[PDB]
């Protein structure tokens, strides 16, 4: 099971290309590939996270 | 692709594009498409290679000015042998002068269309500031 | 847009604009008004890319020397093959001077028509100014 | 207007102004007051590039000095090609020189016609000077 | 294998490529695979070279600047006697600058396709930091 | 042996290798191996003169640059009589410039095959550290 | 002896060492091996001339370098009269500007076969260390 999920509409700063803007991606607490990536995708919510078991 | 094959004709009307592009019929007679993508592709990346450490990659539009500058490089690179005292080479260089002053801080990427481009968050890195005992206790 | 296609004719003739601008027709007998457009628009551009980082960009007025500059430019851009010692080359290198200057703060831009231009609020910028026990309490 | 097509003609002749201003009549037959004009205003406009840092803009009188740069800066404007050896051009940049001298303090701008110039308020600015206790109390 | 055959034959066209790789038919018929392939190699190599103290050497992606650089240092790899002032020495000197000027840190190295390249860890050293006493006891 | 004679002959032709290798002969006929091996053995001489500070002597693997510096001052070496203005003689100093570079530390050896060379432990040393008092006691 | 007749026939081959070796038969027939004996002691003089100050005098073994060294000192000690622009006198020079080079510490003198070669003591040299009290009493 992965322990790690943002299911309130919240904002994330995922940056798609030359700049960074409200997206939900990986938004997981786990982490085994992209993490250098994943802390520019991952930076920690703006607004209400609440998390959930995907189980996936 | 800051140029296209369009701005290319617009810039060095087509009859100059046909004759620098078409390398396998003599008279030329049709603009080779893969050529000039190439040539276009080559000053992309030479103006990325300028412009890295200052603004984000993958810009989502481009300045005129880069513009400009993309067009004189790809028609520069669509020349097999190039001389020093050929023209065309002297506008490259005048070229990257301007590009290496943008990449030095001495000018200012300019507008793209009304807004302005997006520079890196270089210069924001600050430690974080420890100021307890300062926050209205 | 600091120059038209007015400007160039009353600074050039219309005879060189047309002889630099038609380059379909030989003798040349129309102006191609979007070749004009795209040198003044690269003009403008390269102004710009000058001028960012003390005025405004969209300037809602244009000043006479920047009309000049602009229209230099534009007819140097004109030319598909441009050598150094080309008087036009020599103008156009004058211009740039100018511009250099200009952005180095060795020299003001002039008035628009009666007002002043909109300089940007760099300097302005200080921290704040913490001066309690002196407001006369 | 620090010059005017009287001062043109007085300065370089009748003739001249009508050779290097009539572009669309061979030989030449009158002289073109808008051209005149446009050299003019550009002329103007340079000399207050020069001369924003250090005096008001709308001058209400024009130096003796600055009819005679404007004059020299308006005829070398009226050549379409303008070489570097060119007696005009070296008269030109010897105006450029003066005005380069006044604008960094080496020089004066002369009596219009009896007073002074206006200077500009750049120097007059200090903080405002806090002196309590020294009011005679 | 920043270039292939190909990446040559496009920039260089294929007469070209040809005429400077077949050394045993006179005149040229086919294209030696192995000459191209060494070339390009002892260009991958002085590439290698300049970048090896700031990325990792065996690169996952081939960077658009990277591929410009390979092909013209391989191209002037294929020819046997290169004097001074031959274009195509001159190209590779520039080439080579561009390289030098990426190992200095004035140049960065741009997207490969869309990510960033890999740079060394040769930065981040640092010797650990002992703070304790700061770990909220 | 960084190179060798097949090396020699991939890089300049058998043609070339044969003209300056046989010298009892005219016209030359087969390809000396004994002066070739000594040309080679000079080669690799001069670059360990250039490499012992940096690197292990015995190099268990020769990397690719090190491949084409060696084979350059090879051919070099076969020129009984080098004038100044040779082409080869410029190569050869372009590539004894490139082994300098590495010497003063400006260059790095690249990767040989997919492994990293051996440096010497010549920035290893240091006294030994005294740290008593600070092992947990 | 650094270097020995065989040396030189191998890297100038027999016919010029003959020519440059044999004064009194016109043609030359004989190589006189007592002037080339003669010529490379000098060699070797001037090569310990240069390295007395970082290595032992009486080598036990030669180094390649050293072997090519040698070989070109005697060659270009063999000939009578040697103006500047002989090749062969570019050659000693260069080879001395390498003598010299290894003389200032900037170059290493390379493997003989497989050992290193033996520095003098110069640097061993210190006083000799009084650390009384520290000797776990």
């Amino acid at each position: 099971e992965v322990e790690g999920v943002f299911v309130r509409a919240t904002v994330e700063r995922r940056c798609r290309a030359g700049f960074c803007f409200d997206k939900e991606g990986q938004g997981f607490a786990d982490g085994v590939l992209s993490d250098e990536q994943l802390e520019a995708l991952e930076s920690d919510p703006l607004l209400k996270v609440e998390r959930c078991t995907f189980s996936g | 692709s800051y140029c296209t094959l369009a701005d290319l004709i617009e810039q060095y009307s087509e009859q100059k594009i046909r004759e620098v592009s078409d390398r396998v019929n003599k008279p030329a007679t049709t603009i080779d498409t893969v050529i000039v993508d190439r040539a276009i592709a080559d000053a992309d990346s030479e103006i990325d290679l300028h412009l890295h450490g200052r603004y984000q990659l993958p810009l989502a539009s481009v300045p005129t000015a880069l513009k400009r500058i993309a067009c004189g490089l790809a028609y520069a690179n669509l020349h097999i042998v190039l001389k020093e005292e050929n023209p065309v080479y002297k506008t490259a260089e005048h070229l990257r002068k301007l590009l290496s002053g943008i990449a030095n801080g001495k000018l200012s990427l300019a507008l793209d269309a009304d807004g302005k481009p997006a520079p890196v968050a270089n210069t924001v890195q600050i430690s974080e500031g420890r100021n307890d005992w300062g926050a209205d206790w």
